[PDB]
């Protein structure tokens, strides 16, 4: 059970850790989050009480180092940092725990939600989508644009998601125009799975990471990437049975976790209607179709 | 963006463009079977690809053999149209390739965009104009070459005959669309107006009769009257 200590909380802020969140008051004696489950990536995220544009956070894995949060009054944000001195860090965490100035990661024992949302998500893949090689953790916010969005302005602060474009030479073999446009199996299986991702686990990892960035930061380009990766599977007549079965589970937990009131801005009507009702895979997502029909029958 | 009533004049500027109409590519007769079910029989079709500035018509004849053993023909017809237009562009010297292709039907946009990926600088545009190019098969010489085809064939015509010697592209396109609109609304009445003075013939190398400037004015009047009549014969207005 790892710990991310906080130096202090000088400004009033809503702090998220994965799917949980709590309000911290200006100068409240809050010194961090303990009992964080080992074995998964985590995200710690912030929304300032004084300015909801400031919506941002850090992907990390406590197996990779000792991380803490410290407010920077110059840059005006809570920053993640690595403590290289193991003993100094153990001594900080021990003191704060003794004084019970830390919130406990509030996992219900029966509750597999976070595993289910991050099953394929790996910190080494995050660090390739979010490039800042001097850190072992990854900063994301509401406003960061994707490489794809930037093609259609600062490359150092971009989300390097795999570019998917249904009307590209990459997606369409010369002489198989109609076939490849109407059945994307070659694009899914040869170009993306065999070619670029190497396997379904890395493809699902990127899909799950895109969802989480869309949900936690309202990152619009992430939402575009999540929908494109769903649509590419649903628009393929030939998908391995294990991928369809896994996709149904992945989407079920994403739709289950989405705040009821954000369905209007986070769910694309065209993609979902096409994926559940028109596509090759219209009958392969039973769990997802049932939760969508019961939770969001308006969108459909 | 969309070609409309606001940006019409762009059709007659010096940027090469083609209109593509796919409404006569897939053509059937519907009939009863012996068992009293319904079946279709395909007949020869054509792509209508037209330079509205020069009048150059690229009439690609679609022979019924194209359809043999294929499913979802109305969908395939859009893709075959896009394949043949992209083959026509590749066949033209670079300085003759269009800068824009305007499709008369929005369902052609994705098929043509996907076949033209090799040509990123050629703009594929829809139109808000309701153009009467479906009536191309009411022009006897175009109908004749399509129906007589025994194999895939491209035939080249100038749909304006020699009109550009005397009038602008703007006016020629206006004459063409009025003739085709009349032929679309009441073919029998339109053909009678065009071929009622036996002294005015169609040259061997032409599609339309050899009207003097004055006779074209009378003809154009008769076509407008036919279109309004049929609109009142129709609508109870």
């Amino acid at each position: 059970m790892n710990t991310v200590p906080f130096t202090s909380a000088p400004i009033e802020v809503t702090i998220g850790i994965d799917q949980y969140s709590f309000n911290v008051k200006e100068n409240q004696p809050f010194h961090g989050i303990k009992d964080i489950p080992i074995g998964h990536v985590h995200v710690i995220h912030f929304q300032h009480a004084d300015n909801s544009s400031m919506r941002y956070g850090y992907w990390f894995d406590c197996r990779m180092g000792n991380f803490y949060i410290q407010y920077d009054p110059k840059d005006g944000l809570y920053k993640m940092m690595e403590e290289r001195d193991g003993a100094k860090f153990e001594n900080i965490v021990h003191n704060f725990k003794e004084r019970q100035m830390m919130v406990s990661y509030p996992k219900i024992d029966e509750d597999d939600t976070w595993y289910n949302l991050t099953e394929f998500v790996q910190m080494d893949k995050i660090r390739k989508i979010v490039r800042k090689d001097e850190n072992q953790f990854s900063y994301v916010d509401s406003s960061m644009t994707t490489v794809q969005e930037n093609e259609l302005s600062d490359p150092a602060h971009s989300l390097n998601y795999t570019v998917i474009n249904f009307k590209s030479r990459e997606a369409i073999r010369p002489g198989h125009e109609m076939e490849d446009f109407l059945d994307k199996s070659y694009y899914l299986n040869t170009v993306m799975l065999q070619g670029i991702f190497k396997n379904s686990s890395n493809y699902f990892g990127e899909l799950q990471f895109a969802f989480l960035n869309a949900m936690f930061f309202g990152n619009y380009g992430s939402s575009l990437q999540w929908h494109a990766m769903i649509e590419l599977i649903c628009s393929s007549a030939t998908v391995p049975k294990h991928m369809l079965d896994k996709l149904d589970e992945i989407l079920y937990y994403q739709i289950k976790t989405l705040p009821e009131q954000y369905s209007d801005i986070l769910l694309n009507e065209r993609v979902w209607n096409i994926c559940l009702y028109s596509s090759f895979q219209k009958n392969s997502l039973h769990n997802t179709e049932k939760i969508m029909e019961n939770k969001y029958p308006e969108l459909l | 963006g969309a070609m409309n009533s606001s940006n019409y004049a762009e059709l007659f500027n010096n940027d090469i463009k083609l209109f593509v109409d796919d409404t006569n590519v897939y053509r059937v007769t519907v009939h009863k079977t012996f068992e009293g079910n319904v079946a279709t029989k395909a007949i020869n079709g054509c792509i209508f690809t037209l330079n509205p500035k020069t009048g150059h018509l690229f009439l690609k004849i679609i022979h019924t053999s194209v359809w043999a053993g294929q499913k979802r023909l109305s969908q395939l017809a859009k893709w075959k149209t896009a394949e043949e237009v992209s083959a026509l562009v590749r066949s033209l010297p670079k300085e003759e390739q269009p800068k824009q292709i305007i499709v008369t039907r929005k369902a052609m946009l994705d098929p043509l965009e996907v076949h033209m990926l090799d040509f990123p600088n050629i703009a594929i545009r829809p139109t808000e104009l309701r153009l009467p190019f479906s009536a191309a098969m009411s022009i006897d010489k175009l109908s004749d070459v399509v129906m007589k085809a025994t194999e895939p064939q491209m035939v080249l015509f100038n749909i304006y005959d020699d009109w550009l010697d005397r009038i602008s592209s703007y006016t020629a396109f206006s004459r063409l669309t009025l003739l085709l609109r009349a032929l679309k609304t009441n073919e029998e009445s339109a053909k009678m107006i065009l071929l009622s003075d036996p002294t005015i013939t169609i040259k061997s190398y032409h599609l339309w009769p050899s009207f003097t400037d004055e006779q074209w004015i009378t003809i154009e009047s008769q076509m407008r009257d036919l279109i309004l009549t049929e609109y009142g014969r129709k609508y109870n207005v």
